[PDB]
């Protein structure tokens, strides 16, 4: 979890080019139990809380797709600026902050992209 | 209609056979439908009958599926039907348990009439023709009266009890 | 009418799975059945997350249970173990209807104990949770109104007794009397005591505690019946002696004490004569087991008395319950009735309310 | 990130959305560690139970994806009533008893269509 | 947790059998020595197999999601089948060629294999 | 312009949760310092990796950093369990101004004399979170860090509490460094690391010269931010309880507090120093007082360097003068660990590819 | 400005208030932004003033959310406002102290005049309202021309000196 | 196109771990597992060469680092060397020595110490520092079995012609190793695991005289050597050191029974199937030790946490056309043939009896007596075969279920 921010400070294109492909007596005793189950649970952890991403995309319809397209428009409404602005001069780790004001609407999206896609298929 | 008869007084074997071989509960219910006998577990419980100390099972057969029910000491009034219920199914079986014996004891010389003693038990349809290997192959009902005592009015022989085809054996105590 | 497939769905299924049990075994005591319990039994849970569940509607039947059959199992590896039979009688008995057979005999080492039944918690495994029902006015059978979800049942003592259940829970509402079909004889009664009843056993119940007792069965019983034909208790019914008396082991001494007296009440401090035998048959199995005679020592044992057992009668006026016992599977049935394994399964199926192709 | 339990007896349908975004000191050590690992047992079982629950769905035709629609009809001897009334007075819980007996048959069905939808798509 | 499996009979056979395998697949511690602790120990060696194994699994879908079947048991690419690497008969090696040992043939240039896999789905990506 | 999302891009939030204690502890010392290590953390990595991050500029607060009242809190409970005061006295006053007797409850406990050794420790945040590095050696406590490096454990740090003084841990890289919320605010502490320790030695004593370049170091860096003017000036301390007022340690044996007259009476334009050990206490973690029981008879040695200093300038009216008055332990805990700060990964997000 | 009254010697209870009740850094400052006294965790320090032997702070009071100051030995030259620092409060508190002492302890007759001294504070507007048993409300200086000593000029005054509506109980010296 | 799921193997080094059931021969090795899982494997044949197999290779990496792990534990006697001035007191060979220590007198063998320039001294004692055996550790073989770690597989051969080598019937996964009995033994094997009712020869190229030629009888014979002596203890102080005593009764080397019937009729056997590798025709013969090192010339073997080196040269003699046995004793000691520090054992007090059952035996071909004689001397003194033999049929695996294979599919 903690090797995707080494591509942070870099271009967001290639950013999500290298986002193609990132990873492609008693001493010994209670050294195996009790540091075992602690040093194990943390591994449990991780990756429960990756299945928990990798089940959040895939409400989305996008299962195990690191990049995929999503047939919702971009909300415009509210102020944007082009896509070729975005790419270039921006890097990711500030464009969270583009879309921090959008938070709530981050929370509309990442629902309400579910709610397009199997609207799709539901009909 | 599966029918035994007993001795009145000897021990008679009643076996429902259980074809799961699991030693499982059972118990043994009358015609009016009053527990007599079965297990609890592992153990073995008479039911508030008349017969709790004349009738018992065999507690060893329990573990191969064998659930019997053995009598002691019968007497005509043991005879009534009887039921299992190993897992759901009621096996009946039928029991019609009475003896035939003598009562002239010692008034006997040569010519007299003696007399016979048979349990009629209510609601059958037997005929008794118990005989003997000497001669007597006599035909009667309750009474054995017989005009001369000769050496081939003794013994006892295969007694006919005739109960639908069902034929049993007991003894007739008369001596020469 | 196309199906579909959801996911997610809360869904339980009824199934049966291997339970470990998990005992607070002190482990520095020289007696058999907590050695017993370091032996093959875990310690009790540290904190139990018990999550209750609301309108939730769960057809709970306590006589279709695993539990019962699978801590019976255990239990009798339990007295197997722990207290050994130093002169033990099993018919091997070989078929070949009728056969000869033949009987073994096993001899073992054979101390003078005493048995103390630390509780006896039963936890279901990974991947499966126990249910248990709240309700205070359960029947047997039948929808419990209130479920929740837990992980390990409350603590049992492994008791053995006949005619009269020791060291049980306690109903509490009413007096409970519970059978699986009440309407016809030869099934056993299990009844649940609001309040603990005391006695003595010395080498005395008390009274006015028993008697009000009685009173809230034969009032049970009469709501159960038509408040006529009042049920009366009355005299063993007869068979196996152990059957016949309350039979109970603790300080590893077996005490057959008559219980004639105090059923003998007609229903519209008691002093109990109880005796030792050094020849017993095993709940366990069938035989019959030899022990060696008792220590000189006074045992003094005092156990609440919280289940009773009967059993009816067929007729043609006033009823008559006999007492009943030996089978234990019944006995651990009164104290684990609201408790039922139970497994999860997400996958679900829908309705037809799709058309893709 | 499991999801394992929900809502209780209640109309299906409405807890067909709830699913959606539901969930997505030490006095004597030898008690901790042989309790610990139980309940670890616990959660690696789940999460072994979501990744197989997850590869079904996948060999069905659908994988990641939480409400999977596919073409496969819903037979009249499937205890056929009116869609309406389960949806309102009928609960996950209780609608299991009805269906137990045709799950396998589903299963089946639903799988042997995959395959030939599969097959038609790739000729 | 599919990686514990041990049939090996369809290696000689046609591989087909091992393709129905795989579809169905898809679908007291006596501590008289001690022996509470080592329950406790051989469980952590268990239960970290079984964390292992879900972990590998993981590791093995996401670079089956790299390229364009993120799970499915049975895959398609559209990269020539052979005619220029182990160029035999088809039947042979799906029928005869036991499955190690023509798993052996492939790894000669396996990730070469895996390299070309990967342009594929670079293609089928953003085909549009 | 159509919303596609992306899963794994370098996107993180700051925000806390519990983080997990990593040491490594022998298990088989008999000083209660490494049995808590054993009983609640987890061994050392092996192989600890950091991913450096190059063109990223993270803003950096360690005086409002909440990973240090993690740690605070844990090594409350470590002193708890390993120094047990044999006499104990903790106020309740319950109120409903001096209303009642507030009368101290008495505990009274075990009094063994149990080795009290430091050991190093780290931290890590648990799977899913990250715990940035800033490795410039200008940071100046708050503010941005032009270059970041992202690495899940901390570099080992021994929790030892100590006032006026600390030690044994935390050394500079490049230069010496002050660290203040507020410099000019008199109340706010003044935090300074050493570049170069100077070696300390208390016995049942520092390096003269060698104190003296570190000070004329500090003196310049604290010109630095002032105008030159003002000559710094150390003198007798402020005064208080005896833990603030003289320097507050303890090394395996009994704690003990040191004059420090002599450390401190220098105006910038070896040295033996009288220390007495006592049993009784204001104990630190909770207001109190605490006595112990008195102290072996074998000689204890204590080695160790004093890589930093805690200052407080006085209320201005002309000159300055500092004085040592360290006491909160939150601040000595602050200086070791003033450069991490845990954050949440967030790998999603929104970009228009037009599909 | 909540203000507080002294006696020239006696004790002072000034009060902080912490809104959270937690025992958070804080620091007692004067007019002149010189520390007083000043928690550090919780140990107690005291900052370079001239009440270093003479501040003081009830310590057990800390943990339940009050900070308060004690100045044993008050002296006229202390009095000074003072300001808490709980969290972000700069709360205003000021000390008034002023005495009223007689030159004249016994050299006194029947009629002669009697100097009062009020060593009031540099800077401030006693209003010195003496409320004198004799039924005589004195409105004066720092000094009460007494004309007249009869029988009834015993008992303890109490010279309720108000300053911005602040008044408090005094106990002077005047006995006969 | 891919086939996910596949079972491939790709034989592959891990290390593996203990499992036994204060004393060094015993560390804190994991307990054995309390029901190693077992899984036939029909169908599979897999390749071996234990000669050159990864886990022969892995495994000796692991024993060699087992053994320097359990090494070390023992305290050393490194300034104990210095000038002893010593007299020599069936010839015994045995000199009571006295060092200047305020004069001290200990009994050492006339092998382990040397003359030096009546005066006496260890032999490496000055190049080497001596290490001290452990009063408490003592040397006792017990069955260790070794398991994988997790995403390994262990496989097993369970042929009994299976040599070692070449393709094997029927294999199975083992999570655990049969125990294996750690047992310190040249040109012989003591109380190993039970072989097949045919002998088995192995070795890596049987024309090649360098590798060596390992037999495995089937049928244990019975090697026990008795050694009476009366020995006591001293402590002497270096602090407390503790070193050999003063002798009551009279010395016996150290006589081992066998029995020679059951000993003929097994090397019989053995002959028979020598015969059948290097030909019926050729006549087949047996000499004693060929020589070198002092050490590999001798069975070394260990029993009471003393080391007896069994030189009898004329058991493995027997010249062929195709009872009680003396033995020495040591006290200096190079274990594994290191030339690093040389670990001294003391005697233990009282007789010691071992007992044990022979169940293998090394021996290397003469270069070719082309087939007129075939002398096979016994060689041995690497402990690679010793351990070797003992698991020849154990095997390391990863899986990679990622099988690619040519399928017709367009799809999209
Ligand atoms: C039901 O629960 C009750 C508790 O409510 C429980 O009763 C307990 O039984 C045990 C077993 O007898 C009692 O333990 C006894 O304690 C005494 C005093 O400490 C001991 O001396 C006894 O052991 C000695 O007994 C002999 C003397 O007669 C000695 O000769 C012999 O060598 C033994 O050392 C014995 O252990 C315990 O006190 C009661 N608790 C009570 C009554 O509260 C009962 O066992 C449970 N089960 C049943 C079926 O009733
Ligand atoms: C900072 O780090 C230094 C690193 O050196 C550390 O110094 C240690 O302090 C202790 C206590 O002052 C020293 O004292 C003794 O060292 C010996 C040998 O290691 C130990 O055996 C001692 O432990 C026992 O001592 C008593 C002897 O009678 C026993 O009664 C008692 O119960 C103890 O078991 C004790 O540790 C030690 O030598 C140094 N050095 C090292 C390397 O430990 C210092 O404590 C750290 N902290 C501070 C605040 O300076
Ligand atoms: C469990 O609960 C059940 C409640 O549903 C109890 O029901 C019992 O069911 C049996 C059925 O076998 C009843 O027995 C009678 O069965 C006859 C059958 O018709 C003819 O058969 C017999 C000969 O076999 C003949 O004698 C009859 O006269 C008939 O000619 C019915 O006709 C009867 O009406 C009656 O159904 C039982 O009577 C009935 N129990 C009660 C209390 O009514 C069942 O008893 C319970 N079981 C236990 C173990 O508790
Ligand atoms: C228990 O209650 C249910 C409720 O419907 C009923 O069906 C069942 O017959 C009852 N059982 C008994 C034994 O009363
Ligand atoms: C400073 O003291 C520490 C003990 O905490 C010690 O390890 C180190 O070697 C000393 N010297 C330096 C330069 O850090
Ligand atoms: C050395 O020891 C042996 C055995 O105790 C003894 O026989 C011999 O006399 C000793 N040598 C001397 C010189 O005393």
């Amino acid at each position: 979890f903690l090797g995707f921010l080494g591509a942070a400070g870099s271009t967001m294109g290639a950013a999500s080019m290298t986002l193609t492909v990132q990873a492609r007596a008693q001493q010994h005793l209670l050294k195996l139990t009790v540091w075992g189950i602690k040093q194990l649970q943390a591994r449990v952890l991780a990756v429960e809380r990756y299945l928990r991403d990798q089940q959040l995309l895939g409400i989305w319809g996008c299962s195990g797709k690191l990049i995929c397209c999503t047939n919702v428009p971009w909300n415009s409404s509210w102020s944007n600026r082009n896509l070729s602005e975005i790419w270039d001069n921006m890097t990711w780790l500030q464009w969270d902050k583009e879309i921090s004001n959008y938070t709530q609407i981050i929370y509309g999206l990442l629902e309400e992209s579910q709610n397009q896609q199997e609207k799709n298929e539901q009909d | 209609k599966k029918v035994v008869l007993g001795k009145k007084g000897d021990t008679v074997e009643l076996t429902c056979t259980a074809s799961q071989k699991k030693s499982i509960q059972f118990h043994w219910k009358n015609s009016n439908q009053i527990k007599i006998l079965g297990n609890q577990g592992s153990f073995l419980t008479k039911g508030p009958s008349k017969l709790n100390d004349r009738a018992d099972s065999r507690r060893s057969l329990w573990d191969q599926g064998n659930f019997p029910l053995i009598i002691k000491n019968l007497k005509i009034e043991d005879s009534d039907t009887y039921i299992c219920e190993v897992e759901d199914q009621k096996e009946e079986v039928q029991l019609l348990v009475f003896g035939l014996t003598a009562n002239s004891d010692t008034h006997l010389l040569q010519g007299q009439s003696l007399t016979l003693t048979l349990e009629s038990p209510p609601g059958s349809s037997p005929s008794v023709q118990c005989r003997s290997p000497r001669g007597k192959n006599i035909q009667g009902g309750k009474t054995l009266s017989v005009s001369q005592l000769e050496l081939q009015d003794s013994g006892t022989w295969t007694c006919t009890v005739l109960q639908n085809q069902k034929k049993v054996e007991f003894k007739i105590d008369i001596v020469v | 009418l196309w199906v579909t497939v959801y996911y997610g769905v809360p869904v339980w299924k009824d199934a049966e799975t291997t339970l470990f049990c998990a005992s607070d075994a002190k482990a520095y005591e020289t007696e058999k059945h907590n050695v017993w319990a370091t032996h093959a039994c875990v310690p009790t849970d540290p904190n139990p997350q018990e999550i209750h569940l609301e309108n939730v509607t769960e057809e709970f039947n306590m006589w279709k249970n695993n539990m019962v059959e699978q801590m019976h199992t255990d239990i009798i590896s339990l007295w197997d173990q722990s207290l050994k039979p130093c002169v033990k009688l099993t018919p091997l008995c070989v078929t070949l209807r009728l056969i000869n057979c033949n009987t073994s005999a096993i001899t073992q080492a054979c101390p003078k104990v005493s048995f103390e039944p630390i509780p006896i918690h039963y936890c279901a495994p990974a991947g499966f949770a126990i249910l248990k029902c709240k309700d205070k006015k359960f029947n047997g059978t039948g929808p419990c109104p209130s479920v929740s979800t837990v992980q390990c049942t409350h603590g049992i003592k492994p008791v053995v007794s006949t005619q009269l259940l020791l060291n049980g829970s306690l109903a509490e509402e009413e007096v409970m009397i519970r059978s699986e079909n009440i309407t016809n004889n030869a099934k056993n009664i299990l009844v649940q005591f609001n309040t603990p009843v005391q006695i003595n056993c010395t080498r005395n119940v008390s009274k006015a505690t028993w008697n009000e007792t009685l009173g809230k069965v034969v009032k049970q019983l009469r709501k159960h019946f038509g408040n006529n034909t009042i049920i009366r208790f009355a005299n063993s019914s007869g068979g196996d002696l152990e059957v016949t008396t309350h039979s109970f082991n603790c300080g590893g001494e077996f005490f057959y004490c008559n219980t004639s007296g105090l059923f003998n009440s007609t229903w519209i401090s008691i002093t109990l004569p109880c005796r030792i035998k050094q020849i017993i048959n095993m709940w366990q199995r069938i035989g019959q087991a030899m022990y060696a005679p008792p220590i000189q020592g006074v045992i003094r044992c005092v156990s609440n008395i919280t289940g009773l057992i009967l059993t009816r009668d067929g007729g043609s006026t006033t009823e008559t319950f006999r007492p009943g016992g030996g089978d234990m599977r019944d006995n651990w049935r009164s104290e684990l009735y609201k408790y039922k394994v139970v497994k999860i399964e997400p996958l679900g199926v829908a309705p037809t309310r799709c058309k893709r192709r």
